[PDB]
Parts: C-alpha cells; structure tokens; sequence
C-alpha cells in the first residue's frame, strides 16, 4: 500500500500508441486470373472411366 | 443490470420430462350420463358436473385467540346443472313431463370416456374416474324461445338434486 | 412390543443408547459471506498447512478444546469459536519443535515395530522392513488410544491376495469405537470388490483421512501378512505448548502469507507475540484488508497504553488495524471455570454483521462499534480491577478502543479507531474500508479487461469505474459535500489528465459517509 | 408555457441504478407444493397462494373523537384456493376420494424455486421465501364438464383450510 497523505497509488500500466503516415500500399488483381486458371483444373481431376470405348 | 441472473436449462429439461412422465390430460368434452332405465337420452346431454365432495366444518376458539377447524359430517345432498339439446319430437319435454307426472327417484352415473382408452366401437370406463349419484330428482327450468336467433338451437336447462354419492 | 438393542450392528433394527447423565448438543450452519484467517495452537491438526474450518468441522478438524488448567493454551479455540458463528475461515497450526508422530513398521514375517519421528523429518525404511503405516493427522494418541487390526479376506478374482485393515479408538475408561475399515492388497495391480484399486499407499491417500503408508519397493514383492490383534500407536507426543518460540510463529505467518484463498480479514487469535503481530499487520496492509488484534488482557489500565506502543502497528504504515483491551472475566462455555480471554473475533463478528446488511457491494461503511452490531455474549462479567477508572482521552490519543455497558445491560464495544496517528479522517474505521473495497473492485476489473482485443485503455477504464462508483453511491457509502456553495453537488469526481502523450493519469475523489459518535444536550429553563 | 420545467437526467440515472441494485424479480410461475406424504401430485398443481398473515384489530374511542387501533391476537386458520390439472387415470379424483373417505390432516409446504438459484437438476429453496401450513383439510368443488370445449382441459378446484402458519 503506497499511501501518501490521503491518496493511494494503485497501479501503473504500459500502453502502446500508433501514429499514422500518409503512405499506402495495395495488392494487385493480376494473380486472381492465375488462381482461377489453376482452380479450374481440379474439376477434371478425380474423374475416371471404367471401360474404354 | 441484474447480477443474480444465471441460466440453467438442465433443470428446465428435468421439469419438462417430469411433467410429461404422466400420461395425458383429460379433455372436458369427454363424458357420459346414463339416467338408469332411460338410456336413450344420453346422446342429447351437453353439460354436466361432478358433485361438491366436501364436509361440514366446526370452529372452536381456544385459549387466547387460538382457533381450530375440525372435520364434520359428510354432505350428502346438493344440486347439479345439466343442459340438454332439444329435438323436433320433444324427447326432453316428454321426459320432463313424465318425471313431473309421477314422483320418481332415478340413479345417475357420470363417467369419463376418453378416446385413447377404448376398444372397438365401445367405450370403456375406469373405476377411478367413475362416480355415482343415488335417489336423484330431475327438475326443469324456464326454456327461452325467441326470433332473430336463427343460428341457435333451443337448449333446456335441467336441475338435478342428488341424495347420496357412491363410488 | 419386543426387545430393544443398545448398539447397531448389521441387522435391520432400531437401537437406543443408555441414558447419558451429562452431554452437550450443538447445532451448526454454513455461510461464506466473508473469510477470515489467523494462527494458533490446538490439540490435533496437520501443522504448517492451511486448514479450512466451518461451524460443523471445527470440532473434528482442530480438536477438543484444551482445558484451562493447562494454562495459556485455551484462548485460540475460544477465539475461533467466537469468530466462527458468522462465517468460516482458515487456520494455520503452530507446533513446538519437540513434537513427534507415531509410526508402525512391519517385518517380512509381519511383526510390528513402534517408533516416533519429528514432524519435519521424512520416513526412511530400514532394510528388512516391508512397509510402514503412520498417522497423517497431527493427533498424538496419548489420551485417546488408537489401535490397528489386521485380518485376512477373500483373494482377488485374478488370484491376488487382499486383507482387511481396521482402525479403532479407545478412551481411557475402556469404551471402544470403530473409525475406519479398508480392503488393502500388497500387490501393485489389484482391484476392490467395487472396482477401485487396493494398492496400500494409493488407497490410503485416496479414501482415508487418518493414515498413510510408505512401502519399500525392493522387498515388497516377497512379503507376507498374518492376522494380528489390536496394536496401539506409541511414542507420539506434543511438547509443552505453553512455550512457543517466535520462529514457529513466524513460520506460520509466512505460511498464511502465501495462500491463494483470498480472505477478507486477518485475526490475532490469542497470539501475544510482538513480532508475530507486526508480521500479521504487514500481511494485513499488503492485501488491502482489515485487521483486528488484541493486547494482553491481564494488564492494568496504566500498563495497557505503553503495550500498544510496544507493537509496531502504531504509525502511518499500518492503516486499518485495530487493537483492543478487555480486562474483564467470564465463565467459560465448555467448562464453567471463570476464564479470561480477550476480544478478537467479537470485533470481526460486528464487522461481518455490518457487512451482511447490503448484498450488492457489501456496505463496508458500517463501523464495528455500536450497541446493535457489537455485543459481548458471555455468562457473567466481573471486573478484574474494580474501583479503577480509565483515562478516556489518553486512550483516544493512544488509539486504544474501549468497551462499555449498553442500555440493555450487556457489554458493548463503544469505539472503533485504527492505528493512524495523523489527523486524516483515517483513524475512523470505515474510511479506509470503503477505499480498500473500491481498490479491490478496481483490481478485479483491470485484471479482466487485460484479456481484451485492445487491452488496458484510458477510455475503457472510465466506464467501469463510473459504473462501480454509481453502485457505491447507490449503496449509501458516498454522500454529497456538506457545503454546496464551496464544492459541487456531485459525490465523486472522476477525471483524466493528458500531459504528454506517453504519460496519462486517472484519478477519482470520494466524499465518505460520516459517523455519529459525540452528542451533546443543553437543558434550559423558561 | 411552463416556467418550472427543468431537465435532470443524473437524478433519473441514479434512480435507475438504485432500482437495479437489487437482484431479480420473482416470476409468478415458479413455486412448488409438497403435500407431505403424497409427493406424486406436486407436478399437477397449477395455482397456489400465500396465507394472509394478519392480526385482529381492537378499536377504542378516547376522549372527544380520538380513535386508536391496537394489535390483537394472530389469525391462525384461513382458506387457500388451489387449482390442479386432471389426467386420464383419475389421480386428482382418487386423491380427493381417499381424503374424504378417511378424516386426515396433511401438512403443506409452499416454496419458491427460481431457475437462477438451482444446482444441477435439483431445485434449491431459501428459508426467507419458504412458508409452511400444518393440519390442513383438503376439500373439492364442483367440476365442470361440457362439450364444445375442445380446446380446454378439465381443471378441478381445491379448497384447503390451514390451522397454523410456521416459518
């Protein structure tokens, strides 16, 4: 109990603050085409034909 | 807001199962009256009752203001309100006329006939739900006729006084 | 009608014991509104461990009260009984060094050997000995004799061998009673008739509150046990319990300090050692808790005041610690023998009675003193030093509390002062109590919101504090300032100061409720 | 128009916090009747009451017209109205028949069992909200049966007279 006169000191905490800068960064839509092209292939995979004809 | 609140649905589930443990609930539309030798009127009844089933009470004030209620003699006689429907051939009126003309005492049996407990086209009664009245007198009340009641059918009211209850 | 038996066996029947000329019947109840703590000396109990006692356990746990003829050993149990009428608590037992507990070792053939060991020491099995059984409870078997009986039982389903172990208690007169029975197997992999394990150490640790066992792993396999009659533990004794060194007291206090049970009061149960009292006061100030202590009651009025200064409590460090003095005498409850003991556990009873008034936050603003909350319920009070009068003003200057006769006729505690010499509105008991309760509530609030996506934030710390302070205002603990012109009408002021970005500050002020203790009347004549 | 109007929402907030400081409000659907040795009927009760808890009053007219009301002796005996539901096996009817057949006195316990104060599947009661009635007599009333009441279930009405209230 840190008591001086009629006031108590209870706790001290550490806080972190963030100050912004004007700079920005964003992703590109170029890779979505390749992702879709790769994803389409899984439709034809895992398909089999029992008897040849 | 309220610091006492706490949820517990296992207790509610237990209460639900405990209540559902018993069989069913009797519907008030399932009963039957016999009227002893006149069994052709049992169809036309529309309302009935169960007798009072009480005792007289005796009050005694002890020392200071202490009071005690004590059992007394059984109550034998009472009244029962019964309503019947009326046909265009005067079955109920003829029955009441015949009862008034000759002083008679008729034994009346009231029983509960649920649809669940029935075999074939015949209902079966249970001793627990069956009561009997002995030495009954059947009296009528005023019967109301009026126009502008095109949607209603005439329903005489009967007053029956019993003299002994047996089961 | 037919015959009536005296004791029950295994048959189905109703039995009535012989009429007893002298006996006492006691009824208890359980409640956990507030938890107290302390240290003391008692008959039986596991030493230097935290023991939880309720109104129905303080006889089984702890033990039969020590006779006042022994001297200076009876006060703690009386204090515990007085304090336990409200709520339960925790107790740590202190024992002198020359204390031993009994133990019986068993040979490979099966013969017993008796010895005793100090409480601190650990059992070491000599070669040629299979297993040993000792008493875990700190109970010497001097006046009540405890006997151990061994007999064989049916073998296990898997071919293992099992035997019955029974414990009995015999008084000095000769009355024999049964305590416990067990089925025990020496084999490592054995099962009970109910499916439980029958290995001796495991079974004794699990389903026995009296005995424990230690086995020698090397020689346990080729061991045989034969039927034996009653064997009594010997050598277990308690040293002179009227002489306890300060080291044992300090060890018990240190045991109390490292306890996670989060009690709400600390009591000095008949402990009149200055170092122990100062350590208890340090514990009291550490946890933001109230504390009640007692000076030796046999001291006269003149010598009592320096005795308060002898303890280190009088100062600014130990706030909310009260010291009482009670030089009267009364008839003991258990034996009408005119004993003298102080007031610790009577003050805590008054505080608990005051706390039980409010259910939301507890209502800590009620002062322990008063004719309604604080009453001393004892048989017959006789002053030790009659025709003597205390100096009330000197007592007030000395931060010593006083007792007086009430309107009804029973004895009353008429004041409540803490050990703070400065004039800070703090020597009144309730003023530190409110702030300590609010501080504890704030600590619990701040611990919980650390586990949040943001963490501890200035905005977050204001809403909860406003809610808690509003609740405390609703309970009636905080009141508006007396002068509305000079000060605002609000009971509390909560504000946040900015200064630089790195350093924040959160402060709240409060206006505590006052107490009515001095009244004056002025008659006039027309 | 009105010159005394003034807004103060700190006072209203204080009133709200003070009112919400207490724990909860007992809902009227949470209770339980025991009926001493017949504990299988406790499920079927649907309505109950608490005794009056009153005293007689003595009126004295003093000098001039001054009047004073004074406490009198405690009122012991009274009446309680209890409603039960009826099953198709005649549990309530059999209970009433047995009670009428043999003069008996039954002890009835009334208690409140909120969901918040419960542990596991068992309800726990508090001494403050528990009341007891000793030496009670159980009597029945007339039971109404009627057709065209297809949505209703038969519910006997019971009248219980107690002779002592204990807590």
């Amino acid at each position: 109990m840190i008591l001086n006169n009629q006031e108590w000191l209870l706790a001290i905490f550490k806080k972190k603050g963030l100050t912004p800068t004007g700079k920005l960064e964003f992703a590109t839509i170029d890779g979505i085409d390749s992702a879709l092209a790769q994803a389409l292939n899984e439709a034809f995979d895992s398909q089999v034909v029992s008897f040849n004809d | 807001g309220h610091n006492n609140t706490k949820g517990n649905r296992k207790f509610i589930k237990g209460r639900y199962t405990a209540n559902a443990a018993k069989g069913e609930r009797l519907v008030s539309s399932e009963f039957l009256l016999t009227f002893a030798g006149h069994e052709d009127i049992s169809v036309l009844v529309r309302t009935s009752q169960i007798p009072e089933m009480t005792r007289e009470d005796v009050e005694d004030y002890g020392p200071n203001g202490v009071k005690f209620n004590q059992h007394g003699p059984i109550r034998n006689s009472g009244e029962i309100q019964v309503q019947c429907v009326e046909t265009i051939e005067g079955d109920i009126l003829q029955f009441i006329k015949d009862r008034i003309a000759a002083k008679d005492y008729v034994d009346i049996t009231m029983a509960a006939t649920p649809e669940s407990k029935s075999s074939g086209v015949n209902a079966v009664t249970k001793a627990a739900t069956t009561i009997e009245m002995l030495d009954c007198k059947i009296y009528s009340d005023a019967i109301d006729f009026s126009t502008e009641d095109v949607t209603a059918a005439v329903r005489p009211s009967l007053r029956i006084v019993y003299n002994w209850i047996e089961w | 009608q037919y015959s009536i038996q005296q004791s029950l066996g295994n048959a189905s029947g109703v039995a009535v014991s012989p009429i007893n000329a002298d006996a006492t019947l006691s009824t208890g109840v359980a409640l956990n509104s507030s938890l107290w703590a302390g240290i003391g000396v008692f008959a039986r109990g596991k030493p230097f461990t935290v023991l939880a006692v309720t109104e129905s356990n303080y006889e089984d746990v702890l033990g039969e009260p020590l006779k006042p003829s022994s001297g200076s050993q009876f006060e703690p149990i009386r204090h515990v009984y007085e304090a336990i009428q409200q709520t339960s608590g925790y107790v740590v037992r202190a024992v002198p060094d020359d204390a031993k507990f009994p133990i019986i070792m068993f040979d490979e053939s099966g013969e017993p050997a008796y010895s005793a060991l100090p409480y601190g020491s650990e059992i070491e099995l000599d070669s040629g000995e299979a297993f040993a059984i000792y008493v875990d409870d700190g109970d010497p078997c001097i006046s009540p004799t405890r006997e151990l009986t061994i007999e064989t039982a049916t073998a296990d389903s898997a071919g293992n061998e099992r035997f019955l172990l029974k414990l009995t208690q015999t008084t000095s007169l000769g009355v024999v009673t049964t305590l416990e029975t067990h089925t025990v197997s020496l084999a490592e992999e054995a099962k009970d008739d109910m499916g439980r394990l029958c290995y001796l150490p495991t079974a004794l640790e699990a389903r026995s509150k009296y005995l424990r066992a230690v086995v020698n792993e090397e020689l346990i396999s080729t061991a045989k046990v034969t039927n034996k009659k009653s064997l009594a533990f010997t050598g277990g004794t308690n040293g002179d319990q009227s002489k306890i060194s300060t080291a044992a007291y300090l060890r018990a206090v240190k045991v109390l300090n490292n306890a996670p049970y989060m009690y709400t009061a600390v009591l000095g149960l008949g402990c009149y050692d200055n170092a122990a009292i100062t350590a208890l006061g340090k514990i009291c100030a550490d946890r933001l808790i109230d504390g009640f202590f007692d000076v030796k009651p046999t001291l006269t009025y003149a010598e009592a005041l320096p005795a308060v200064e002898d303890t280190g409590l009088l100062g600014t460090d130990y706030v909310s610690c009260s010291v009482y003095h009670y030089p009267f005498s009364c008839k003991d409850k258990w034996t009408q023998s005119r004993v003298v003991f102080g007031l610790s556990g009577v003050a805590y009873a008054a505080k608990a009675r005051g706390v039980k008034k409010n259910s939301d936050v507890g209502g800590w603003h009620y002062s322990p003193a008063g004719e309604e909350r604080a009453v001393i319920a004892r048989a017959s009070i006789q002053p030790l030093y009659p025709e003597d009068t205390p100096d009330e003003e000197a007592m007030v200057k000395g931060r010593l509390n006083k007792v007086s006769v009430g309107t009804s006729g029973q004895m009353i505690i008429d004041d409540a002062l803490t050990c703070c010499t400065q004039d800070n509105y703090l020597h009144f008991q309730h003023v530190p109590s409110l702030m300590n309760a609010i501080s504890r509530f704030f600590v619990q609030l701040a611990r919980q919101m650390k586990h949040s996506p943001d963490g501890i934030t200035a905005a977050g710390l204001t809403k909860g504090m406003t809610k808690l302070l509003d609740r405390f205002v609703a309970s009636g603990a905080l009141v508006a300032p007396r002068d509305p012109d000079a000060d605002g009408t609000e009971p509390y002021v909560l504000k946040v100061t900015q200064a630089e970005f790195d350093k924040w500050e959160v402060v709240w002020a409060c206006c505590p409720t006052g107490v009515a203790r001095r009244i004056q009347g002025v008659p006039l004549l027309i």
